[PDB]
């Protein structure tokens, strides 16, 4: 009698939809809001950390940005155990293509194998499912820019703007509004500031808390330039937009 | 399991497994096709509704297995990047060894048999997501239409409904639709599709997605322009 | 090094006539020139009428057999004891040949019994493993001091019939079971002087649809 | 009581009970009685089938010419035993050249048996076997019992209504101890113990099976109109 | 609900008790063995109109004087008719031979009969053993034409005729008084046709039905829906004539 | 044995292949083609020991056929000489060694522009305007050089190529029975029976 | 040891040996080197002996798989490409052997393959696998007609390996002549070439080398 | 509770309930005893008679390792018949390497490996056996009792089975009679005794009288089983003793 | 008998004061047969630059080999790798597999960014430490550099000055070697900046 579910995960919910993925759900809106938006110049990433007071030196640890390569960048909002797996996975599949056939990885490509990791313990054994998200911004020669999301079911899906954490709903309400086809990079950067602070109870923001890094197609020769903003910089970032 | 046994039964003969992943399928998009003479019509119903959603980008419900042979499921899309890629290597397996073209009915076996193997397998559950598997006869023009469920099995059908709303949907499919007389033309096919998807879609310009396969290895998806034209002979049948 | 096949030596005549099919062999066991046993039996019986003797290498003629013996008997262990036809131990036979390919075991096997419709048939394999059916085979080095002679008084090559001159031949015509012994002790008799591997004495085993029958001869020690 | 569902874990009896829950499925298969002597060794065992158009299913299964047995118990348990002792009667008459000793095949059948007990989960064998084999010792006949016993007795009797063939060859042990050579005697024998713990069922030839094996006498199944003449 | 190590209180196995009822719960096939072949017959079970009967089968092809019959779920089946092809041609090449159709059942059922949880010991490929029953049928040069039934439950069965699926029940009482050891092989084709007429409240078509025979001769032969359907209009004239 | 040649003209690329395929001494065929179609846009040719280039550009593409489907884009030609050079690295250090050249070329159509890669039966990704293979490369390489010129047109590539053939079975004795010709341009790939 | 095989508009025509030689010595001359896959298909046996005894019936079991899957005849190029996978994935480890597939169905029409060892496949309507091949090449393509009835194409594969166990020691016996129809095959029996090379130098006036 | 569901599990009192239950499990049979004495080892055990169709010299359990070392279980029939049959793999094993008779002292960790892991695991369940095992080496004799639960101690007299309170007290008698013990003829008679006074709970059913010595003396090192007129000789002579 | 032989081919790498300069040549061609007359062997990967000769399908087997391995450096570290710390990793690759190396003669040449002095190092088949602060060569003409780079060594060179001395000495080796030719290509960096100019000579 019963003895069953209490150990392997692919004895389906009452419901469906296995339990742990709807737990792991909850321990994304625990973590940071990260809100990413695709535009035909670039993609805008920003997110505010989780650590706080004076204590975190918060300039050199950035555990929300992390760089694939010179293109493709992800942004992590979840578990940082579950995540680090997928990293340093990422950066072997990313360079074994690079290997072969001398060429940048394509996100459809790279995400769908990281998909399938997810969704192979899932599938095979009672291994834990990643729990994380993943926001994966990148650029290719054929369709351009492309963000995707990473969900714990194992699947992606395309997106323009998206948005984790607490007020998922309502800051893809108040990004749709606002969206615009000429878009430029600034023009990316004030909307998704005033949004993350209205969907989040810290109206505040620091320089040091909140993480800022954009993808620019003004650089030299139109080449993708991944520029990691300092809290240095991110503070001259709250001057021009009269926040703080 | 320490303790544990995973044998799983149950006095209905049915295992929980099967049980609640079909309801994987129930609750999510409605997917529905009919096999013309000439042609085979899939539709696909997709959520548009959610803020900022980029088609292009996003990879298609419907996936091609091989040139005359496509593929159309209804459930998660994670579930989906899995067995759709198994029968990608399969159809070129196919084309290799045996030098022969991508056989609709074989191709139907080797989806079915990965739900089949993971069903009698221990530790390692079938994927709860039923697809579509439409192709052709090589080198025939007789279009062919099987379904694949998540219990493991295949069964051949001229028109289908799975998804929300089946049994709604199953309903026009009996009575505008007719096995005797099936539609020649394209058009009175694809517009049997757009009747049973208004029912659970409502129109929309990227909420509906239907894919015409036509023979000599053509493929073209239904311009968002066309979606309309079919949309607007039905509210004139409803004037009158 | 070590040697992969050796060659001991002897004899095999497998012979199949209009209704029945024998076999025969020498006893002599040698290495190089000395004499090993005088009388050794490579012949026995595997049931259902028919008689297997392998020509060649000894381990490797007696791992087969005895391995053969397994697979008989385990034939009418899963098929609840139904007799085993000559035609279908021939093809098993190269099936356990080709799996030890990768280290070459050299024999001569000749079987003996009767088919479906009663007439000798006689199924010679070949040292490589492939076999074909044959009405008349010998085997060993003293094989082409017989096969050419045993064509002349059974299937009657290149002999004329009185009375018709660069016309037909000679039609072929039945033996009885004298006749057959009587090829089987010349045939012997004549390679025993000729041959320093035959000699001995010889056993003649006649598979009919009686039985099988085994008979002894005598042929010279030198 | 959860010791009934674990096999790992010692019950407050002292032994397990997934045995004795075994141990029913011995009486309600097939009624076999069986005996021998210094010559011979005869086993009678009842055939059973589910329809009046289904065939009889034989319960004995010959794994040598000397040597053989039969079953009364769950099907699977059954014949995966009979391929092990059919590969070791064939391991020693090739590796040895000499035929399985009697005593050594039940103690290569405890060994696998209780090898899936022990372990955690695995295939637990519940189905009895009586085995019957000569050798130059003479006949033997060692009763298999999923408890992991092997027992060597003249003659015995398990299935439904055990009871009844068991009393008659205990206080006739004496007499069939004496009679040897004579096949006749020994399978008659048989007939009128297995009568005994057969209820509201006919003896026909196509429900009992007798099969004898010695050294004069090799194993034959009589079928048929064989056993018509000894019944 | 029970483990696999522990025994139900007859001395069987739960998961062996069990999956007994479920093959009661699945589509209604009957054959019966004949002298002059062996005619088989199943009920498709077709639920909509829109359902293919042409494409999808009942009846498989193990050899081609070896023929088979599924009932229930057709899942599990396919996965024992492949272990039955690789068995046919496996024996087919070694003693090039025709497939002993009593010795193919219990080479399939060893297989059947194994199940668990899983464990190091060996490879467990079955998380559950074979709630789906086969009937096999086939000719021998020894015994002539045999005809089993492939079960996972306990020891298989030689069933002169036999009939499983919903209407077990009431199929199987009547092949008793109408089977004789005089009955051709028109008599027998269309003594499965009444029988399955009577027990089901369907309409008897070449559509919903499908209907196949072995006969030494000819082989296994699929017969088509225009003699399917010349059978039952012959059975109705003497139905209608008694 | 086994001529492969091939150049890169001004708006597409012509390659050439054997057709006679002989077998020891005697010629078994006449009449064979010894190249493979990767992509409409692609052409890749094989040469070398008998078997295993047939069989080893098979899979290559399979495998390119495979990874096409799934971005729903054709490889680059670019990137299909990486592919190759990475299987035919691990070949020589297996072991069971593969010889194996092909000549990759297309027109690629991001930049519009033609490429030809030229790769050796060690595996090595050289781009060439022209190219060969064996024995009968030796006569075509010092002759192409002081004729062809980045300005000629593809109609003049093919008579020149009857120029060459001729010198190359006039001085040599072994005859291939004339070789096969397939454009390769913007329109896709073209053959051409003429020769 | 000669093997041709050809096409034309009516059927193929094989015409092989019987002479199978170990050394300086004829082992026997009733050896039949013809394997039947299924009834629209034979094949040849050339270089390794067992070789091509086994996997040419491992293929014929392969085969009816897809018989019982498919329900469709074999067609020649289904079975020729299995056969040419199984010995590329085992080069090098030795086991050579040679063979030509040959069929006639009504789908494919007639068709005639070479599989070598290395994993060669090729197609084409002439082959001919042997040491006396260039005999077949030379006697075959004089009378070669694309109209050439099934009769004339036995008269001529008589003289074509009458000619080539000619000059050739190591080819002889009795000449196979087998023919595929529609409905199958069909064996028209065994021709002693001693018997066939008197009712040629006597009719057709050949060889004149030879007395009479 | 989880104290009493999983076995391999601490206890609050100390004792895991799978040793009692397995003590429980070895008193549950016949009565094996055994005696040390200064020449050697003598081992006593019950053999249950179900009924007379049992062959006598047929289902004796004592077996023996090599020809120095004897063995004899208390317990669940497989589990003891599996453990000697890991012994004799076990002992062979030291003979094969070193070419030398495995010593007693150290023979007691090669069917110690066996007993005391399956208790640490849970996949296998411990033997439910109490083994005594001896005989004699270059380093004289040994006598040694095993434990289902893996502990083990040496003894120069011992007792097993559901008996083992009755004989226990009767070995220590054995001690009194004699301060370097008794003789190998002298300790079959006085072995027999308390066998023939442990019948009282199985005067049920027949005995039959099973006894196993290995000494210096008669047979210079070697474990034979007695026959001949040994064995009537310590049956009248213990009839008379109980009388 | 030598794959490395077979293709050929010299990388030189000497010294200066606050200035490196690395060349290779640009012929490429199996025994007598040429193939490429423009083949770079040299690969830039941030401030260090690694030529290779011998066998030219491993010398981009290796530099992909090498980009895998020093990509995930930066992903780390967040800085690009030093030439002092890329030695070992050049040494630790070819010695993973000691059955059946791999043909390889690589230089590696330099400055840090970090310290800012000046590095060289050379390798062998297997791989091997090697640190000479005048000149590092490798190849089959290396046995003609020995003692021109050495007579032409000077302490404190210009980077204009150093360009014509490895120069002059790297055209007179072209011509005295059939392995050697076809152009060249010379490196100059003198701080931040890379000076990539091509060796016109006397072609055949």
């Amino acid at each position: 009698g019963s003895r069953r579910y209490d150990s392997r995960t692919t004895i389906f919910s009452p419901e469906g939809r296995l339990y742990q993925v709807e737990y792991a759900l909850e321990s994304i809106s625990h973590a940071g809001t990260a809100i990413g938006i695709m535009a035909s110049d670039g993609i805008v990433l920003a997110a505010e950390r989780k650590v706080t007071s004076t204590l975190l030196e918060q300039d050199t640890s950035t555990e929300k940005l992390y760089k694939l390569n010179d293109k493709i960048a992800v942004a992590v909002a979840g578990l940082t155990a579950d995540a680090e797996i997928l990293i340093n996975t990422a950066r072997i599949h990313a360079q074994n293509y690079l290997k072969t056939y001398n060429e940048d990885i394509p996100v459809e490509i790279l995400v769908r194998r990281l998909s399938d990791i997810k969704q192979g313990y899932t599938q095979h054994g009672g291994l834990r499912p990643f729990g994380v998200s993943f926001i994966y911004a990148g650029y290719d020669d054929r369709y351009g820019y492309q963000l995707y999301t990473s969900n714990p079911s194992g699947n992606y899906t395309g997106w323009k703007a998206i948005s984790v954490g607490a007020n998922t709903s309502a800051a893809q309400t108040l990004l749709q509004m606002d969206y615009k086809d000429d878009m430029k990079v600034d023009d990316a950067i004030e909307l998704a500031l005033k949004t993350l602070s209205k969907t989040t109870d810290s109206s505040a923001l620091t320089y040091d808390r909140l993480e800022f890094a954009t993808i620019r197609k003004g650089a030299n020769d139109g080449e993708v330039y991944q520029k990691i903003f300092k809290p240095q910089e991110i503070k001259d970032i709250l001057v021009k937009t009269g926040i703080t | 399991g320490y303790d544990r046994a995973l044998s799983i039964f149950s006095p209905d003969g049915h295992i929980f497994q099967v049980e609640y992943a079909l309801e994987a399928v129930k609750r999510g998009t409605c997917a529905v096709g009919v096999k013309g003479k000439n042609c085979v019509v899939l539709g696909c119903e997709r959520r548009s509704t959610l803020k900022l959603q980029d088609t292009r980008i996003t990879p298609s419900k419907v996936s091609k297995i091989d040139s005359h042979v496509v593929l159309s499921f209804s459930g998660l899309n994670a579930d989906s990047r899995i067995l759709i890629e198994k029968a990608r290597v399969e159809a070129q397996s196919h084309r290799l060894t045996l030098e022969d073209p991508v056989t609709v009915e074989y191709l139907t076996r080797y989806v079915a048999g990965v739900q089949q193997r993971y069903t009698q397998s221990g530790g390692v559950r079938p994927f709860g997501v039923s697809t579509l598997i439409a192709g052709f006869d090589p080198r025939d023009d007789e279009p062919k239409l099987y379904q694949t469920e998540p219990s493991g099995i295949y069964s051949s059908w001229s028109a289908q409904t799975i998804g929300r709303n089946s049994k709604t949907v199953r309903e026009f499919l009996e009575k505008n639709y007719d096995r005797k007389e099936p539609p020649a033309t394209v058009e009175e096919c694809v517009k049997l599709t757009v009747r049973s998807l208004l029912e659970v879609v409502q129109t929309g310009a990227k909420n509906i997605e239907i894919t015409v396969v036509k023979p000599d290895s053509d493929i073209v998806a239904l311009s968002s322009e066309e979606i309309n034209q079919y949309v607007t002979q039905i509210e004139q049948e409803k004037q009158e | 090094q070590f040697n992969p096949y050796g060659d001991n030596g002897g004899t095999i005549l497998g012979i199949a006539g209009e209704d029945f099919a024998v076999l025969a062999g020498d006893t002599r066991n040698i290495t190089d020139y000395s004499i090993n046993s005088r009388y050794e039996p490579k012949v026995f019986d595997c049931g259902d009428n028919i008689v297997m003797s392998a020509n060649g290498f000894a381990a490797d003629g007696d791992a087969l057999v005895k391995r053969f013996k397994n697979s008989v008997k385990w034939y009418h262990f899963d098929h609840n004891d139904k007799k085993l036809s000559i035609n279908s131990a021939a093809r098993n036979i190269q099936h356990l040949l080709y799996g030890k390919r990768f280290f070459p075991y050299y024999v001569h096997t000749i079987i003996a019994g009767l088919d479906e419709d009663g007439k000798g048939a006689v199924y010679s394999f070949d040292p490589v493993g492939s076999y074909e059916r044959e009405q008349c085979r010998a085997g060993g080095a003293a094989a082409s001091l017989i096969m050419p002679f045993l064509d002349n008084q059974v299937n009657f090559k290149n002999q004329y019939e009185p009375g018709t001159n660069g016309k037909v031949k000679k039609p072929l015509k039945y033996l009885s079971v004298e006749e057959v012994i009587k090829l089987v002790r010349d045939s012997f008799t004549s390679a025993t002087e000729r041959h320093i591997q035959v000699g001995d004495g010889l056993e003649i085993l006649i598979v009919t649809k009686d039985g099988v029958r085994k008979e002894f001869y005598e042929l010279k020690r030198d | 009581n959860n010791y009934d569902g674990d096999t790992v874990t010692f019950s407050p009896t002292g032994r397990l009970f997934q045995v004795e829950y075994a141990l029913e499925a011995i009486k309600q298969g097939s009624v076999t009685v069986g005996l021998r002597s210094n010559t011979h060794a005869v086993l009678v065992a009842l055939k059973r089938n589910a329809d009046e158009l289904s065939s009889y299913q034989k319960k004995i299964i010959k794994c040598d010419e000397h040597m053989g047995l039969s079953l009364a118990g769950l099907a699977p348990d059954a014949r995966v035993l009979s391929n092990y002792l059919r590969q070791q009667c064939n391991y020693s008459s090739l590796v040895f050249n000499r035929k399985l000793a009697v005593e050594r095949a039940g103690h290569l059948l405890c060994d696998k048996a209780q090898k899936n007990t022990q372990s955690y989960g695995g295939r637990p064998y519940g189905v009895g076997l009586l085995i019957i084999g000569y050798d130059k010792s003479g006949a033997h006949l060692l009763e298999f019992q999923p408890s992991g016993n092997v027992t060597e007795l003249y003659g015995t009797a398990i299935g439904a209504r055990s009871q009844g063939a068991k009393t008659y060859l205990e206080r006739t042990l004496d007499t069939f101890i004496k009679i040897d050579g004579n096949p006749d005697e020994l399978i008659k024998a048989g007939v009128e113990a297995i009568s005994q713990s057969l209820r509201d069922e006919s003896l026909t030839v196509d429900n009992l099976s007798i099969a004898i094996v010695g050294k004069d006498t090799p194993f034959t199944i009589y079928d048929g109109e064989a056993v018509a003449k000894y019944i | 609900d029970r483990g696999v190590s522990t025994f139900s209180p007859e001395g069987r196995l739960f998961q062996v008790e069990y999956s007994l009822e479920a093959i009661k719960l699945g589509s209604t096939a009957i054959g019966i063995a004949t002298k002059e072949g062996v005619v088989l017959g199943v009920e498709k079970r077709a639920t909509s109109p829109l359902l293919e009967s042409d494409s999808i089968e009942k009846i498989v092809e193990i050899d081609r004087h070896i023929g088979c019959a599924m009932s229930g779920l057709t899942a599990d089946a396919r996965s024992m008719i492949e272990h039955a092809r690789t068995a046919a041609v496996t024996h087919n090449l070694y003693y090039d031979e025709d497939i002993n159709v009593e010795s193919l059942t219990q080479s399939v059922c060893d297989l059947a009969l194994r199940f668990g949880e899983g464990a190091s010991g060996e490879e467990r490929l079955m998380s559950r053993p074979f709630g789906v029953a086969l009937l096999i049928a086939g000719h021998d040069a020894d015994d002539g034409y045999q005809l089993f039934h492939a079960e996972p439950s306990g020891t298989f069965y030689r069933y002169n005729a036999k009939a499983i699926g919903s209407g077990s029940e009431g199929a199987q009482a009547e092949l008793l008084n109408e089977w004789h050891s005089s009955l051709t092989l028109k008599e027998a084709e269309l003594l499965v046709l009444k029988i399955l007429k009577q027990v089901m409240e369907e309409k008897l078509d070449e559509n919903n039905a499908q209907l196949s025979c072995i006969t030494k001769q000819d082989g296994f032969k699929i017969y088509d829906n225009e003699k399917t359907a010349e059978l039952i209009k012959e059975l109705k004239e003497k139905e209608a004539a008694e | 044995m086994d001529i492969i040649l091939g150049i890169r003209v001004q708006d597409s690329v012509i390659l050439a292949s054997s057709k006679a395929v002989t077998r020891g001494i005697s010629v078994l065929k006449d009449s064979d083609d010894k190249t493979r179609q990767l992509s409409p846009h692609t052409l890749m040719s094989f040469a070398g020991e008998a078997g295993d280039t047939v069989q080893f550009a098979e899979y290559i593409q399979a495998n390119i056929q495979l990874y096409s489907i799934r971005e729903d884009y054709e490889l680059s030609p670019q990137a299909v000489s990486s592919f190759v050079r990475q299987e035919l690295a691990k070949s020589i250090r297996s072991r069971r060694p593969y010889q194996v050249n092909v000549l990759i070329g297309g027109y690629d159509k991001k930049k519009n522009k033609p490429e030809l890669y030229q790769i050796d039966y060690l595996g090595t990704k050289v781009e060439l305007p022209y190219g060969a293979h064996g024995y009968s490369g030796f006569y075509t390489f010092s002759l192409l050089d002081h004729h062809y010129r980045p300005d000629m047109t593809t109609e003049e590539g093919l008579d020149l190529l009857k120029l060459c053939v001729q010198e190359l079975e006039k001085r040599m004795p072994m005859d291939f029975k004339g070789v096969i010709v397939k454009i390769v341009d913007k329109d896709g790939i073209r053959q051409v029976d003429d020769f | 040891t000669t093997t041709l095989a050809f096409r034309f508009q009516g059927g193929i025509i094989v015409a092989v040996d019987s002479r199978a030689t170990a050394g300086n010595w004829v082992a026997s001359q009733t050896v039949k080197k013809v394997i039947e896959i299924n009834p629209f298909l034979l094949g040849t046996m050339a270089g390794g002996a067992a070789d091509c005894q086994f996997w040419e019936t491992w293929l014929g079991s392969q085969c009816r798989l897809h018989e019982l899957r498919e329900k469709e005849r074999i067609s020649v190029a289904a079975a020729s490409k299995i056969l040419s996978n199984l010995v590329y994935q085992y080069k090098g480890a030795g086991l050579s052997m040679g063979t030509m597939i040959c069929g006639y169905t009504r789908k494919e029409g007639p068709t005639i393959y070479y599989v070598d060892s290395d994993g060669t496949r090729l197609k084409g309507d002439i082959f001919c696998v042997g040491s006396g091949q260039t005999f077949a090449y030379g006697v075959l393509d004089s009378n070669y007609k694309w109209d050439l009835s099934v009769e004339d194409a036995l008269y001529l594969g008589k003289r074509s390996i009458l000619a080539a166990a000619h000059r050739d020691a190591y080819s002889g016996g009795s000449v196979n002549l087998y023919h595929v129809t529609e409905d199958g095959w069909i064996y028209h029996g065994n021709h002693d070439v001693g018997e066939l090379f008197w009712k040629v130098k006597e009719e057709e006036g050949s060889f004149n080398n030879v007395i009479g | 509770t989880g104290y009493d569901l999983s076995n391999s599990v601490f206890s609050p009192d100390g004792r895991n309930f799978q040793v009692e239950y397995a003590v429980k499990a070895v008193e549950n049979g016949t009565t094996s005893i055994g005696i040390k004495c200064n020449d050697g080892v003598v081992f006593a055990v019950e053999k249950l008679i179900t009924s007379k169709l049992l062959v006598p010299q047929k289902n004796v359990k004592i077996q023996v390792v090599d020809r120095h070392i004897g063995c004899v279980y208390s317990g669940l029939i497989p589990d003891g018949r599996h453990l000697v049959n890991r012994g004799r793999e076990e002992a062979a094993s030291f003979k094969k390497l070193y070419k030398t008779p495995i010593p007693i002292p150290a023979f007691a960790d090669r069917l110690g490996q066996y007993v005391q892991a399956h208790t640490l695991y849970n996949s296998v369940r411990p033997f439910g056996v109490s083994t005594i095992f001896g005989g004699v080496d270059k380093n004289g004799a040994h006598l040694y009792m095993l434990e289902p639960s893996g502990s083990y101690w040496g003894y120069k007299g011992a007792a097993t089975g559901k008996g083992r309170q009755s004989a226990k007290a009767e070995l220590e008698k054995l001690v009194d009679h004699h301060p370097e013990g008794l003789s190998a003829r002298e300790a079959v008679k006085q072995a027999a005794k308390i066998i023939y006074l442990a019948h009282e709970d199985n005067k049920e059913k027949d005995f039959e009288l099973e006894i196993s010595w290995c000494s210096l003396s008669e047979t210079n090192g070697l474990h034979k089983f007695v026959k001949g007129d040994l064995l009537q000789e310590a049956i009248d002579f213990a009839q008379k003793e109980i009388n | 008998s030598d794959p490395s032989s077979i293709n050929g081919g010299i990388v030189v790498a000497m010294t200066g004061k606050d200035c490196v300069a690395i060349a290779c040549d640009l012929r490429l061609g199996s025994q007598s047969l040429g193939v490429s007359n423009k083949f770079e062997k040299i690969f830039h990967y941030g401030h260090v630059f690694l030529g290779i000769t011998g066998l030219a399908t491993d010398v981009t087997t290796l530099n992909e080999m090498f980009r895998y391995k020093t990509n995930l450096y930066k992903l780390k570290e967040e800085r690009a790798i030093e030439p002092e710390t890329f030695t070992q990793l050049v040494s630790s690759s070819l010695y993973e597999r000691r059955f059946g190396p791999y043909f390889v003669g690589p230089v590696v040449a330099g400055i840090n960014s970090k310290s800012g002095k000046p590095f060289i190092a050379g390798f062998d088949l297997i791989g091997c430490i090697d640190e000479a602060k005048d000149f590092i060569v490798s190849g089959t003409a290396s046995d003609q550099l020995f003692g021109m780079c050495e007579s032409l060594y000077e302490p404190n060179l210009e980077p204009e000055d150093l360009f014509e001395t490895i120069s002059q000495a790297l055209l007179n080796a072209a011509d005295r070697d059939a392995l050697s030719g076809w152009g060249a290509v010379v490196y100059i960096i003198k701080k931040d900046e890379v000076v990539k100019r091509y060796l016109k000579m006397r072609q055949d």
